[PDB]
């Protein structure tokens, strides 16, 4: 997956993910589960974008739920609301994201609980409706506060915190604050979108009017 | 007698809560250390509208506090 | 007790579904309801509620409305408020099946 | 939800059918009679075919009548035995279902005969209110505007009884809906406004056509700083508005002051201004007022100006924009005086104690008059 | 209250010693044990005050017999001197039987020393839950016992801290027939759940008993199955 | 005539410029009484019996 991702061979990848389903059958589900999120990962990671962006996790989705691969159908789900944002299409991804938070109440499964109601936050946000980012990042504060962050999901938490905080104009010392830790912990997982905090943090800065 | 007298003192808190009348605003808020203990009893949702943790200041925190002090 | 003093008791046992429909009724009769609201399954969702968990429960359902600035109520917010309500969540498990059976 | 009896698609489908660019149009035929022959609306069927030129679909007429018929008889029988053996409320429910049918086939005397007797026998305030709520869809769909008021006020006067708060919330949609059939855009406005994040009136029609209404009425009817606080800045409004760019740029060119490309999107939103069924009486006075009101904008900020910069500004031409503001100031809708010599536009705004001085000299002569019609009260 | 005498009933018929001891219990370590279809599996974690305790020095999970893993709810020296008699009590039935105890019926043993222990004026019970995972006959058996003497059979449970998430998590994430490897999955993951604080090779530890015999994780295996995984 | 017409330091003067910057703890407590404090008669028409009792938790100080 790695070699034919990086080498940029990801057309081939629409039979690979094909071949090897009844091989992640026979292989203990969670090992499917790892190198099925291994090959998104590395499929989605780049510019790979070739007529099969959302068709290749569509036909997953109904494979996972038919082989009622439940939990690997939720965070494939949850991958592609967050594809679906990238896509500018946000109401299909609130859509998406809506019956997840549903889903995901019928468990209790917290840790990806947080990541859709993040990612339910930023589609909100993209949308101008202020209120609704700030209530879905409350929500997923306080199921993120049930749990320890690992240093990727605090990192993208604190970064979501911040923008909110901006996004509202009163108070902008929260936000620098929030931004320094969102960027600490990107720095911690030496994760490239750092500097985007890094930028935000000056932001505050100069919206400080201390530049 | 004090165990019973202290037992005494939480139902009558509980009886005061549920007994303030309407049309009087007041609010009641109660501090705790550990909040794994405390009788379910007053933490009936009946008269607990919010639960509101105050844990140790971490980083980001920490930093805000001593930058406000400071 | 003792005969020539107080003659009468009375007993007042945990109120069963009507009982519990009667209390929905009463204290959500200020309550800004939405259609689609059943009532009844509230009812049944809560065994053995004490009367006034269901002031509680109506209370609920009331505070999710508030919290997300609504002035009105669905059956959603009571079936998420029974989910606190239910007074079993710090309940179930202080071992009660065991040394005492 | 509650249910589309009448569906106004249908109204609105015949309404198009009513204006001749859309009679020679073959783009409903598909979809109407797929809801007429299904909601099987004989009397409507009947009016239509004599007056907008199509014809008998002869099976589909057929089964239409003959399924009427049956149907009725058969409601007919059961509302009889509900009435003879049954008790209230399994008549109610027989003449609910006797009403909400000739309602589906869209006999309007039928239709209010039936829920009239209904309502007449209710049994409690409960359902006085949603037969209320039919017989208003029922005027909407013929767009009979004095049953429409009647209704209005009845269910105004069955709430004041304290109505519950889900019939009280649908009341406000409705009322606006009135209220924008009646050219009354002030109170259409603030009860869109109210119930923006409350709408749950999908019988009617969808909540992206209710925040068109909405942004439509209330840069006409708003003033400013109303318009940004509770328009540019209502977070839902904004929400949907980011899926109908149209509409965005419409109201934000209005309010970022792009004047030109606020006079394209006026012209191109009057087309679905004069398309809607219900908007269409008023269109053109609509499409009248956010003009002056434009330019009233424009004018707020300058003491004078030439021609040629407004004629820039709002990409038209002097001679134009010369006849339209000599309409606007000829009916005395702007404050402001032409200058064709030099071709500059000057204003002559009141200042705030002369325009104090004239609300109080013309309420002063609205107040005697009624006192000197009063006075002779003396020798009768 | 009635707790400064273990051999007194309440007004209630509560003897409130014991639900303290079960308060003790739940505070102490986090642990969940689950059964699978095939065998059983025991998880643990492995978090001390300072870094320079070398936790490998002290197991948690403990082998009573080649058939039988042990572990226990956070009362460490309680649970050392119970897993001594424990050890005993299984090593009497295999000879006295000549056949490998039962693990409901070491469970059973352990339990009555238990409510040994559950009487006199001058002594005070073991506050620790164990959790007995065991093979018999072919047969998985997950057991929990409780200071009081009582105990019970568990398709899935869990105790120590955070332990009520731990309850949920194995109502809604478990079903009677998880694979081995689904089931040390599924007993990470509510590990994680409970947990405060990641892990790796050193802050868990795991025994799983499978029909052929019992064994405890080592730590590598341990961090293969919590990283790199879920 | 008739003429027109608080028991201690009660009134604490402080303020939540001077808070460290418990921003989440802030927006709970915010939303748990000052609004109540504020605009209890709208919860009132509601009818809910407005705000009561919240509780505060955590280490001493």
């Amino acid at each position: 997956g790695s070699l034919l991702a990086k080498t940029g061979q990801a057309a081939e990848l629409g039979g690979l993910l094909k071949y090897v389903r009844p091989f992640l059958n026979s292989i203990s589900k969670a090992k499917a589960a790892r190198l099925v999120r291994s090959l998104l990962d590395l499929f989605l990671d780049m510019e790979a974008a070739t007529g099969q962006e959302v068709e290749l996790c569509l036909e997953c989705i109904e494979w996972a739920k038919s082989e009622k691969r439940t939990f690997l159908r939720q965070a494939l789900e949850a991958r592609l609301v967050s594809l679906y944002f990238d896509t500018k299409r946000y109401q299909e991804a609130l859509h998406l994201g809506s019956q997840l938070l549903r889903e995901l109440k019928k468990m209790d499964d917290k840790a990806l609980l947080v990541e859709v109601q993040l990612l339910e936050s930023k589609t909100y946000h993209a949308l101008s409706n202020l209120p609704k980012a700030r209530a879905a990042l409350t929500s997923a504060r306080t199921t993120a506060n049930a749990i320890y962050c690992p240093p990727k999901l605090q990192a993208t938490l604190d970064m979501q915190s911040g923008i909110i905080h901006a996004a509202e104009e009163k108070d902008w010392k929260t936000a620098y604050s929030y931004f320094y830790e969102a960027f600490e912990g990107y720095d911690s997982i030496d994760s490239p979108k750092a500097i985007t905090s890094l930028k935000y943090m000056l932001l505050c800065k100069i919206m400080l009017n201390t530049p | 007698g004090a165990d019973r007298e202290v037992q005494r003192i939480l139902l009558e808190l509980l009886n005061q809560m549920d007994g303030f009348d309407q049309n009087v605003n007041v609010k009641v808020i109660m501090a705790t250390n550990r909040a794994d203990t405390l009788d379910p009893a007053l933490l009936r949702p009946g008269r607990l509208d919010r639960k509101i943790e105050f844990p140790l200041p971490d980083r980001r925190q920490k930093r805000l506090i001593f930058s406000t002090i400071t | 007790l003792r005969p020539g003093r107080i003659d009468r008791k009375i007993e007042f046992p945990p109120p069963n579904e009507e009982a519990r429909l009667d209390i929905l009724k009463i204290h959500s009769r200020k309550m800004n309801l939405t259609r689609g609201i059943n009532l009844r399954k509230i009812a049944e969702l809560m065994p053995g509620a004490s009367g006034a968990e269901v002031k509680g429960v109506c209370t609920e359902a009331g505070m999710y409305a508030l919290r997300e600035r609504r002035v009105h109520v669905t059956q959603e917010d009571f079936e998420m408020a029974v989910a606190k309500v239910m007074q079993k969540d710090s309940e179930k498990n202080m071992s009660i099946k065991k040394l005492w059976k | 939800g509650l249910p589309k009896n009448p569906d106004l698609r249908i109204a609105q489908l015949r309404f198009l059918l009513s204006l001749p660019e859309h009679r020679g149009d073959a783009a409903v035929r598909d979809e109407l009679m797929a809801a007429v022959r299904d909601n099987n609306m004989a009397p409507y069927y009947e009016a239509l075919c004599k007056s907008l030129d199509w014809q008998i679909d002869v099976d589909l007429l057929n089964k239409m009548k003959k399924a009427n018929e049956d149907e009725l008889k058969r409601l007919d029988e059961e509302l009889e035995d509900a009435e003879k053996n049954l008790g209230e409320s399994e008549i109610r429910d027989a003449m609910m279902a006797k009403a909400e049918y000739l309602c589906r086939i869209g006999d309007k005397e039928g239709a209010l005969t039936a829920f009239r007797k209904t309502y007449d026998k209710t049994v409690a305030l409960g359902h006085r209110l949603d037969i209320v709520f039919y017989l208003l869809r029922i005027g909407l769909f013929y767009m009979d505007n004095d049953l429409i008021t009647r209704n209005t006020e009845k269910a105004k006067s069955l709430i004041e009884e304290g109505g519950d708060w889900d019939r009280r919330n649908r009341l406000k949609v409705y009322q606006g809906l009135y209220c924008v059939a009646i050219r009354d855009f002030k109170q259409a406005a603030e009860l869109f406004l109210d119930t923006v994040s409350t709408f749950t009136s999908y019988e009617l029609m969808d909540y992206k056509t209710f925040v068109t209404y909405t942004v439509y009425v209330s840069m006409i009817a708003l003033e400013r700083p109303d318009l940004r606080e509770k328009v540019i800045k209502g977070a839902e409004i904004l929400e949907v508005l980011h899926s109908l760019p149209a509409v965005r740029q419409y109201l934000f060119s209005l309010y970022e002051c792009r004047y030109s490309v606020f006079f394209q999107s006026l012209a191109v939103v009057e087309q679905e201004m004069k398309k809607d069924w219900l908007f269409a009486p008023h269109y053109r006075y609509y499409v009248r007022e956010m003009r002056i009101h434009a330019y009233s904008q424009l004018l707020e900020s300058y003491r004078s100006l030439t021609l040629g910069y407004m004629a820039e500004a709002f990409g038209v031409g002097v001679e134009f924009i010369d006849q339209e503001l000599s309409r606007f100031i000829a009916a005395g809708r702007l404050h402001c005086k032409i200058d064709k010599v030099n071709e500059i536009v000057e204003t002559n705004r009141p200042d705030s104690k002369n325009w104090q001085y004239q609300e109080t000299i013309k309420k002063g002569d609205l107040l005697l008059n009624r006192v000197q019609k009063l006075s002779r009260v003396i020798n009768m | 209250g009635y707790s400064f005498s273990l051999t007194t009933f309440s007004p209630s018929g509560k003897l409130v010693q014991i639900e303290y001891a079960l308060a003790a219990v739940a505070g102490g370590a986090p642990s969940v044990g689950i059964k699978a279809a095939n065998g059983v599996v025991l998880a643990t974690e492995k978090k001390q005050k300072s870094i320079l305790y070398d936790e490998r020095s002290v197991h948690k999970v403990e082998p009573i017999t080649k058939h039988i893993g042990l572990v226990y709810s956070g009362m460490g020296p309680d649970y050392r001197v119970l897993v001594h008699r424990a050890r005993k009590l299984a090593q009497q039935y295999y000879l006295v039987y000549q056949e490998p105890i039962p693990t409901a019926q070491l469970v059973q043993r352990v339990a009555s020393v238990m409510q040994e222990y559950t009487q006199s004026g001058g002594v005070r019970p073991f506050g620790v839950s164990l959790l007995i995972c065991g093979w018999n006959e072919g047969r998985p058996y997950l057991f929990q016992s409780d200071p009081s003497g009582a105990y019970f059979a568990w398709k899935a449970t869990a105790h120590g801290k955070n332990y009520v998430n731990g309850k949920t998590f194995l109502e809604k994430r478990y079903n009677e027939d998880l694979e081995l490897e689904d089931a040390i999955h599924t007993a990470i993951l509510t590990l994680k759940e409970s947990f405060e604080g990641q892990m790796t090779e050193d802050n868990i530890e795991v025994g799983i008993c499978n029909e052929a015999g019992f064994r405890r994780l080592t730590p590598t295996e341990v961090k293969d199955y919590l990283a790199a995984i879920a | 005539d008739v003429l027109p017409p608080l028991t201690s330091d009660q009134k604490p003067d402080v303020m939540y410029a001077d808070i460290g910057g418990m921003d989440i703890q802030k927006q709970e407590v915010r939303e748990a009484v000052e609004l109540p404090l504020t605009h209890f008669e709208l919860y009132k028409q509601i009818g809910i019996d407005p705000p009561r009792g919240v509780l505060m938790y955590g280490p001493p100080g």
